[PDB]
């Protein structure tokens, strides 16, 4: 008679059915992912609809159930998901055009391009020719002259189509209970009730800004190195006492600067760490690439995957005749169905995208017994975090000297730890102030904050101080360098990669802790130790049923993320790192421009 | 009639024989009253629930065995004889029951009753059919098969 009974009793009686609804949804699109035809997209779309129809339904469902009455936490979360997750606030008027502006965003950030200049010869998109020019091939000239025409090309008229999608999504945002549409993506770690578990979702953003502060010291070091660097390289442009041009950062919007990493090479000297040429010489395929991750997944506790997986998983892109996509995608059908789609050949980066499926297909095994609607235990951050850490972990020197994929002749001398260190922070700490800066902007944005008319003044003016990272020509407020991404266009939250880059160095250095490895945080190896594993797979197996909070209390100790092991992990270079930067200017001139 | 266990052995590889008043091994050198032989099927992870004083969802409500069993429970895999891809929705069972079931004893029924307060006398609130279909496919994994 009690609504917390009468709660559970509708909930069994629906859940099997969602349970098939999804797993059918799942197979059409993974139908039409490896099937590209009208036909199976079409059969996404319809099975897409059914399942979004139930969604509409069980919402005014659970709503009909008051809140109330409920005290149990599975209950909560499994009430509380569908009024929301499976229902929209905005009237027909407003959620057909925000709909509208969606698709439009998607489509000229995919159909919207530009190619090489002054051509009408066959052009490429973004990732295979221009962010590939800005990625790999180091030329002042191409990079600089990419940089804007894809802006003018997409971010040009994406600009008001971004403003408008920026006001409808408040519009969405603030009607029910939210103060802007970034309330939705602070949402993702809020923690609230439990006793010594309490969050606010303002108070992330203080959280943000600390770990930038925190990781300033580092940047403006490695800044100052970047900088040198390029004015060694190009004198021409780039000051000695200036910022960095975004398009030297070895891609469009700095990242992962990990061919910026090349130009600032520590040593000339470096052994071979590499063992893509091994995978040639010890004769690797799809299929060991992923059976030597099951052996060390094994080796620390996790089982293995079954027969059917095999049997149902797409390790190499088809190709032929039927046509795939090669990007790296773990796929969980439903019900003990898991599966993948993705390329392993001859290089260590499948090796390192493996041991990063396998993490997450792991993490998705360890909650299997969880209730349907609790089978969300998989945090963004989280998820992420894991994926990394296993690749990192399997990518020490001693656990490939162990396999084989190196020899013990190659030693860890000072050049390797720096070399290698310094890629890793090249990529990290590139990506830390950009990523905060574009969450912190995008938080104002649709906080209304920012001047529709000052979106690129802002921008510019975090991006020289904040950043450190000046723009190579007078980008103005007639393009938009956010809307011109895929994730934004997508409406995807970015704030994901800043957690998981704590995240994933918090959960190893409590794998080295639990562990007690004998080594530093950049030569952990915890191959044939399952000691941490066992902690590991019970944080894997909690799934949605308790706070993050107290899962990272449990394995790691502090509640919020920590920057003392990227500190204590990047301390060996941070030794080498000293030495080479102070010379340098520390700071940067915001006034100065590339463009002279 | 003259009843030869031999054939059972070879016709199915089977993963489960429990027998609990009797050791398999002399089956073939016994004599019995009478004989009852039930047959159903069921998922993989209810296989568990078939057995004397254990109490789980299909045994509170489908098929309860007596403490006082004396038979045998044979148990084999037909995931390739009865799985299709648009779903093997013929087979059916009991989602819920309002009352326990008397063991060695079966209920036939689709009245969709109240499971609730106030009386949904038809679909609504809380009132739900009490038999449940499933989809079972041949690309499911061990645990979603039928079972024999
Ligand atoms: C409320 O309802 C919404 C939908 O209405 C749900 O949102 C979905 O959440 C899931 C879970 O995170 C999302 O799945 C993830 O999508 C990520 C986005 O990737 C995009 O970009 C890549 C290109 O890089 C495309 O290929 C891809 O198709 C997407 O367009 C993926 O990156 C994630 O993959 C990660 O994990 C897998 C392992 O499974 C790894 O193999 C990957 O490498 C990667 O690390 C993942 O697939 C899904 O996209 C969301 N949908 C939408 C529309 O946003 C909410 O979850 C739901 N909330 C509830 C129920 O509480
Ligand atoms: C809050 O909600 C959760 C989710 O339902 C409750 O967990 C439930 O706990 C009971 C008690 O153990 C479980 O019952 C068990 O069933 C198995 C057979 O499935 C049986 O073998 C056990 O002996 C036991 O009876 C129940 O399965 C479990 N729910 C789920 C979905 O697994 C929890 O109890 C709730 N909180 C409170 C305070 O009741
Ligand atoms: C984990 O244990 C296994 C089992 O001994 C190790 O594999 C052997 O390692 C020795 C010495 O490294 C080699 O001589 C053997 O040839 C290896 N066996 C096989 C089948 O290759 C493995 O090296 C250990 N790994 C770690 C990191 O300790």
């Amino acid at each position: 008679s009690t609504i917390e009974e009468q709660a559970k009793t509708f909930l069994d009686k629906f859940n099997h059915e969602a349970e098939d609804l999804f797993y059918q949804s799942s197979l059409a699109s993974w139908n039409y992912n490896t099937n590209i035809t009208e036909e199976n997209v079409q059969n996404m779309n319809n099975a897409g609809d059914k399942w979004s129809a139930f969604l509409k339904e069980q919402s005014t469902l659970a709503q009909m159930y008051p809140l109330q009455e409920i005290q149990n936490l599975t209950v909560k979360l499994q009430l509380q998901a569908l009024q929301q997750n499976g229902s929209s606030v905005l009237s027909e008027d407003k959620s057909k055009r925000l709909n509208t502006i969606l698709n439009t965003m998607s489509t000229i950030y995919s159909t919207g391009k530009v190619c090489n200049p002054d051509n009408p010869q066959e052009c490429l998109l973004l990732e295979p020719g221009l962010n590939e020019i800005m990625a790999n091939s180091l030329d002042y000239n191409e990079r600089l002259w990419a940089w804007e025409s894809w802006r003018s090309e997409v971010g040009k008229q994406l600009r008001p189509l971004y403003e408008e999608y920026v006001v409808l999504k408040n519009e969405m945002a603030r009607a029910n209970h939210y103060e802007d549409y970034g309330d939705y993506w602070r949402g993702d770690y809020e923690v609230n009730g439990v006793d010594g578990y309490d969050y606010s979702r303002g108070q992330l953003i203080e959280d943000v800004e600390h770990t930038f502060e925190e990781i300033k010291p580092l940047y403006e070091h490695l800044h100052a190195y970047v900088r040198a660097k390029l004015m060694n390289a190009y004198p021409s442009y780039i000051s000695p006492i200036g910022c960095l041009p975004a398009h030297l950062l070895g891609d469009m919007w700095g990242r992962f600067w990990t061919n910026l990493y090349s130009l600032t090479v520590p040593f000339g000297q470096k052994p071979n760490i590499d063992v893509t040429d091994a995978m040639v010489d010890q004769a690797w395929d799809a299929q060991r690439i992923f059976k030597e991750a099951e052996k060390f997944f094994v080796s620390v506790g996790l089982p293995n995957m079954t027969q059917g997986f095999w049997e149902n998983s797409m390790l190499t892109d088809p190709g032929n005749v039927q046509k795939a996509v090669c990007h790296p995608t773990a796929w969980d059908l439903g019900k003990g169905d898991f599966r993948i789609l993705m390329c392993t050949k001859v290089t260590m980066d499948d090796f390192l995208t493996a041991h990063h499926e396998m993490g997450h297909i792991q993490y998705d095994m360890a909650y299997a017994a969880q209730p349907f609607l609790l089978r969300n235990g998989a945090n963004e951050g989280f998820h992420e975090a894991v994926g990394e850490i296993m690749s990192l972990s399997a990518a020490t020197p001693k656990h490939l000297k162990s396999i084989g994929l190196l020899s013990p002749d190659f030693q860890e001398d000072n050049e390797t730890e720096i070399n290698f260190l310094l890629k890793q922070a090249l990529t990290i700490v590139g990506t830390l102030p950009f990523t905060y800066m574009l969450e912190k902007w995008r938080w104002m944005v649709f906080k209304g904050e920012i001047p529709k008319d000052q979106w690129m003044k802002k921008w510019w003016e975090m991006k020289r101080e904040i950043v450190g990272v000046v723009e190579p020509v007078p980008h103005d407020e007639t393009y938009c360098d956010p809307a011109s991404l895929f994730h934004v266009s997508n409406d995807y939250s970015f704030i994901r990669y800043y957690t998981r880059t704590l995240y994933q160095f918090q959960f190893q250095e409590a794998l080295c802790q639990a562990a007690k490895h004998e080594g530093p945080l950049h030569k952990c190896d915890i191959s044939n130790s399952t000691e941490a594993g066992q902690k590991l797979f019970n944080m894997l197996r909690l799934g949605k049923s308790e706070p993050w909070t107290l899962a990272l209390e449990n394995v790691v100790g502090a509640k919020n993320m920590n920057v003392r092991p990227l500190l204590n992990y990047f301390e060996p270079l941070f030794t080498w790192l000293k030495d080479q930067n102070k010379n340098s200017f520390v700071g940067w001139s915001t006034d100065w421009s590339p463009y002279a | 009639c003259v009843a030869d266990y031999s054939v059972l052995y070879n016709f199915a590889p089977f993963f489960a024989f429990k027998c609990y008043g009797v050791s398999p091994t002399k089956l073939n050198d016994l004599c019995f009253t009478n004989v009852y032989a039930d047959s159903f099927v069921i998922k993989g992870n209810e296989v568990s629930q078939i057995a004397p004083g254990q109490t789980g969802n299909i045994a509170d409500y489908n098929y309860k065995l007596p403490d006082d069993f004396t038979g045998c429970v044979i148990a084999w895999n037909s995931n390739k004889l009865d799985s299709k891809h648009s779903g093997n929705y013929d087979y059916w069972y009991r989602l819920f029951r309002k009352s326990k079931l008397k063991p060695f004893e079966r209920d036939i029924s689709t009245e969709i009753y109240q499971a609730g307060n106030k009386p949904c006398k038809g679909k609504g609130p809380n009132c739900y059919f009490p038999l449940q279909s499933y989809g079972f496919r041949p690309t499911y994994g061990v645990g979603h098969q039928p079972y024999r």
